[PDB]
């Protein structure tokens, strides 16, 4: 039960995260003939071989 | 690292196949194969620079061609062999050249995690190739004649008529490593190669032979050099 509720881009994929990669998907999670991803989350992986440290 | 040799170039008739291949070995980080990134072929034509024909990515998707090549190119990988295919059909003159196999950075699948990148990112060619060469011309392949050079001191060995390129030189099996001189060859007024190849030796003499090594024509010479 909820009076309101609404959903909003809490950390906007691109913009977050510019030294990790962010598109990363998955053969689990299949959409549209093509295999992607949760659509609230982001699966960040290395970039230029490195995981740099996040906050 | 992950290593990539190309195979299976030569000399063929103008409008005929040819398939080359491309064996991926070794592994970069997290044990990652040549199934794990996207291969690109490229090629370059003697004296010229170089030329990107067609991209596949690591699943074997997102193949695609430069216009030079559509239609009469096919790019293909059997990951199960980790090797790359470039099946070349009515070859034309201006298709001769050295054609490089060549891995773009970026991991695009990790299958046993389920994890694959949603897009293809084609980015820097961090390994390379030794090359295969592809001669496109409908004359006949004849094989090399060998000379000596008999004699700090010089002896060499005269390549005197063969086509078409490459052959490979190696005085004493890599004996002579230092000082040696293969030079590039030239195309005689017949209209067949030839070739020079040297290495300085000082007033000690020990026997000096040159190992001449010919592709197209299964040939090999342990040539001497006597005075
Ligand atoms: C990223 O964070 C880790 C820990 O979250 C840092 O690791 C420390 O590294 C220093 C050496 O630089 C060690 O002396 C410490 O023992 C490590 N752990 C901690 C908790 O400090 C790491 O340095 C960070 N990376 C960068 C570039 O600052």
């Amino acid at each position: 039960s909820v009076s309101s509720f609404e959903r909003f881009e809490i950390f906007p994929k691109e913009r977050s995260w510019p030294n990790h990669t962010t598109r990363g998907v998955t053969a689990a999670c299949p959409h549209a003939r093509k295999s992607s991803f949760y659509k609230n989350l982001v699966w960040l992986t290395e970039a230029n071989g490195s995981y740099p440290n996040l906050s | 690292e992950v290593q990539l040799q190309e195979s299976g170039g030569g000399l063929v008739q103008p409008g005929e196949s040819l398939r080359l291949s491309c064996v991926g070995s070794g592994s970069s980080f997290g044990e990652s194969t040549l199934s794990y990134y996207a291969v690109s072929w490229v090629r370059q034509a003697p004296g010229k620079g170089l030329e990107w024909l067609s991209i596949i990515n690591a699943g074997g998707g997102d193949i695609d061609y430069a216009d030079s090549v559509e239609g009469r190119f096919t790019i293909s990988r059997d990951n199960s062999k980790e090797t790359l295919y470039l099946q070349m059909t009515n070859l034309r003159v201006e298709d001769t050249g050295v054609y490089y196999c060549a891995k773009h950075m970026s991991m695009q699948q990790v299958v046993s995690a389920g994890w694959e990148r949603a897009d293809l990112v084609g980015d820097a060619f961090d390994v390379w190739g030794q090359g295969t060469m592809v001669t496109v011309s409908s004359a006949s392949t004849k094989g090399p004649s060998v000379f000596p050079l008999a004699p700090t001191a010089a002896l060499g060995c005269l390549v005197k008529d063969y086509f078409p390129e490459p052959v490979t030189v190696s005085w004493n099996s890599g004996a002579l490593t230092s000082g040696v001189h293969t030079f590039p060859a030239v195309l005689q007024s017949s209209g067949l190669y030839s070739l020079s190849s040297v290495v300085t030796v000082p007033s000690s003499s020990l026997t000096y032979i040159c190992n001449v090594n010919h592709k197209p024509s299964n040939t090999k010479v342990d040539k001497r050099v006597e005075p």
